[PDB]
């Protein structure tokens, strides 16, 4: 719904990566892995984690 | 002009409110955007 | 000073019961919630 | 200082990659286990909710709450709260935290661990402290609101082992690896044409002499030299995973060397 606060498998916090992935794509233009690998998520269970996160939150905000 | 009766409407035909509302209206309306319709209460 | 309903809709604590109807003031609807207890609840961050 | 050595090649804040050298193999995974599963470390772990209007349920926050790595430097000071003669918690064996929020603004409002406000007393103890290692200072983003909607809860924290829960693991992930060429043959490899064409060189071969083809298969070799890599989440610094992680074991041992005694 959010992004997960650690990775499931290997416990990294991961949660406060979520912004800056985002700022990181579209803001200065990298690709998905070359930014995952910029903030340091490198197992490739903690990449799964931003790279599949679905921002579900987004819309339950729009509801009033 | 004289009832007859009452149709139950199929959601998203263009009879039913949802046909014409954007995705701001979905939500005013408490309906999610992605349902899709197709179906009656 | 209290809580007791609230109106699904136009968002307003509303409070009555019986003889009272089951709509509201200031939107005209149907629909009431609830309204969380204030007894206080604990949960384990497990 | 003879026994079991050590040899750092890298360390950072974050990690510390080093190379155990002179230990047994049982040795080297206990100590490995005991990194991940047994330093005592702070979390939240009672969370009541005075208000919640934001779009998450109760627990789906809780839970997150429990997950938020809390400075835990000074947890020796702390007690376990089971140990505690208080009535349920108290400054001895808690830390109490608060959070407020309310979405003030008409664009989307976050909810981040920095938010996070202590409110008992600490007696000088570095803990509690909501850990902060991104660029903003933000921490863990912890929920959004929507104008008009609230959040209002209190926290206990309580000293905890990842045992009974992992959001009391200081540790993140543990490289260890050993005999980078094979030559224990402790690992059989499976291959289709060629063993090593087929399978990647680890990093830590260079280290390590390759084998010469002539040499027959040594029998009296055993795994002596071992290559680890600790991370930490950031409630404890590393070199402080690894050294209370050494000092958790001694003390399993010493309770049954205790218990000998007591019989
Ligand atoms: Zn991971
Ligand atoms: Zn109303
Ligand atoms: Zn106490």
């Amino acid at each position: 719904m959010i992004v997960p606060v650690r990775c499931f498998s290997c416990g990294k916090v991961v949660g406060d990566k979520w912004e800056s992935y985002l700022n990181l794509l579209q803001e200065d233009e990298l690709d998905e892995g070359t930014a995952l690998s910029r903030l340091g998520l490198k197992r490739y269970c903690c990449r799964r984690m931003i790279l599949t996160h679905v921002d579900l939150i987004e819309k339950f905000l729009r509801y009033n | 002009k004289v009832f007859i009766g009452r149709l139950p409407i199929m959601l998203r035909s263009k009879n039913c409110y949802l046909s014409e509302a954007t995705e701001s209206d979905l939500y005013k309306l408490k309906e999610c955007p992605f349902d899709m319709g197709g179906y009656f209460i | 000073a209290t809580l007791k309903y609230i109106c699904a809709e136009c968002s307003s604590k509303l409070s009555l019961s019986r003889t009272d109807a089951v709509r509201c003031k200031d939107c005209g609807h149907r629909i009431l919630l609830k309204a969380r207890t204030k007894r206080l609840v604990q949960f384990e961050a497990r | 200082e003879e026994g079991p050595q050590v040899k750092i090649r890298e360390a950072s804040k974050d990690n510390v990659d080093f190379i155990l050298s002179n230990v047994d193999l049982a040795m080297a995974n206990s100590l490995r286990r005991v990194m991940i599963a047994e330093i005592p470390t702070l979390a939240i772990d009672s969370v009541e909710v005075e208000t919640n209007t934001t779009v998450l349920a109760d627990e789906f926050i809780a839970h997150r709450l429990g997950l938020i790595p809390l400075q835990s430097m000074d947890i020796e000071q702390l007690e376990y709260s089971r140990d505690c003669f208080c009535e349920d918690h108290c400054d001895k064996c808690s830390v109490v935290l608060t959070l407020q929020a309310f979405g003030e603004s008409e664009s989307t409002t976050n909810v981040y661990s920095k938010d996070l406000v202590i409110v008992s007393n600490l007696m000088g103890r570095n803990i509690g402290h909501p850990i902060i290692q991104d660029k903003e200072g933000n921490g863990v983003l912890i929920c959004k609101l929507r104008k008009g909607q609230e959040l209002k809860l209190t926290c206990v924290a309580k000293k905890g082992i990842a045992k009974e829960h992992a959001k009391w693991g200081p540790a993140a992930a543990i490289e260890f690896e050993y005999d980078p060429w094979n030559k224990l043959k402790h690992t059989d490899y499976w291959y289709e044409q060629d063993s090593a064409k087929e399978w990647p060189q680890s990093k830590n071969c260079e280290y390590e002499d390759p084998p010469n083809e002539g040499d027959p298969f040594d029998y009296k070799a055993q795994a002596d030299t071992f290559y680890m890599n600790v991370e930490s989440v950031g409630s404890i610094p590393v070199d402080q995973v690894v050294v209370r992680g050494i000092d958790t074991l001694q003390k399993k041992v010493a309770s049954i060397l205790l218990a000998l005694t007591q019989m």
